[PDB]
């Protein structure tokens, strides 16, 4: 849904430049709020836990 | 376009429900142009060859999230 | 013992000075089977890192990684 | 110099210094990890 869609390239062939939207995708994982689940209401905290 | 999703995933029951969840992710999200593509790697007791399987199966796959789903290792 | 020194492209360092770095030196050489292997590598990606580490550990049992 | 000094000073302590792994495929008594804490070479 957001912009700057970048992809982690084939880093195993001649690529050492890091993926710049790494912390962006990690922040997307941080704001992962859910109310559905067999285990229950799953949501990541500031430490990335249940 | 297409998204590879890779996991340490060998015992075939979670192969089956993992492909089922791939189908469900393309089911409850409308008709958006994204597609999914599974990637499963198996057990290796030696973690060097675990990392070898990860690097020669997941870097070229361009995965976004990798899931380790095998606790009961004999080591 | 067998010790591997490997570099990339930092400081434009070649390998011939690394061949001549240990040879006439080390007057206090107590162990006999001591050899150095100097190498360069274009790619520092972890696939080739693990590959060359396994190649040098299989390469006549190198005991020291630099 | 640090590696050769630790190896030569451990050779006087323990005899069988070369103890390596064969290869990465196919699946500790005296190391220099706990030996070269006190090292000084070339002044
Ligand atoms: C992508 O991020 C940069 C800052 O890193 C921003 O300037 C830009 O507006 C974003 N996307 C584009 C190309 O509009
Ligand atoms: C909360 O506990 C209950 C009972 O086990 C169960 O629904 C689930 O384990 C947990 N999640 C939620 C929020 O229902
Ligand atoms: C999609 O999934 C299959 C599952 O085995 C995998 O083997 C394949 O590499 C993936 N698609 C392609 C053609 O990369
Ligand atoms: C590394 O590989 C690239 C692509 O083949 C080449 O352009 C470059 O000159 C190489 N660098 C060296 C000096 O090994
Ligand atoms: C240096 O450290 C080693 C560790 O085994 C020890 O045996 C040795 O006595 C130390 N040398 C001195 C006297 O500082």
């Amino acid at each position: 849904e957001k912009e700057n869609i970048t992809d982690p390239p084939r880093g195993c062939v001649g690529n050492t430049n890091i993926w710049k939207t790494g912390p962006l995708f990690k922040r997307v994982l941080m704001s992962s709020k859910y109310a559905d689940g067999v285990t229950g209401r799953v949501e990541f905290n500031e430490d990335g836990d249940r | 376009k297409i998204v590879n999703i890779g996991a340490v995933l060998s015992t075939r029951k979670h192969e089956q429900m993992f492909r089922e969840a791939v189908n469900q992710a393309n089911k409850r999200h409308g008709s958006w142009k994204i597609q999914l593509n599974a990637t499963s790697v198996t057990h290796k007791p030696n973690a060097i060859q675990m990392a070898l399987s990860v690097c020669e199966d997941l870097i070229s796959s361009q995965v976004y999230a990798i899931l380790v789903s095998h606790p009961p290792t004999p080591n | 013992l067998n010790i591997a020194v490997l570099l990339g492209h930092s400081h434009d360092v070649t390998e011939r000075e690394l061949r001549n770095l240990w040879g006439p030196e080390q007057a206090t050489g107590l162990p006999l089977d001591v050899n150095v292997v100097a190498l360069l590598m274009n790619r520092t990606d972890p696939k080739s890192l693990i590959t060359h580490v396994c190649d040098l550990m299989s390469g006549a049992r190198i005991h020291g990684l630099v | 110099g640090i590696l050769t000094t630790a190896a030569s000073s451990m050779l006087e302590k323990f005899s069988y210094i070369p103890e390596a792994k064969a290869s990465c495929y196919g699946q500790p008594l005296h190391t220099l990890h706990q030996f070269m804490v006190n090292v000084t070479w070339d002044g």
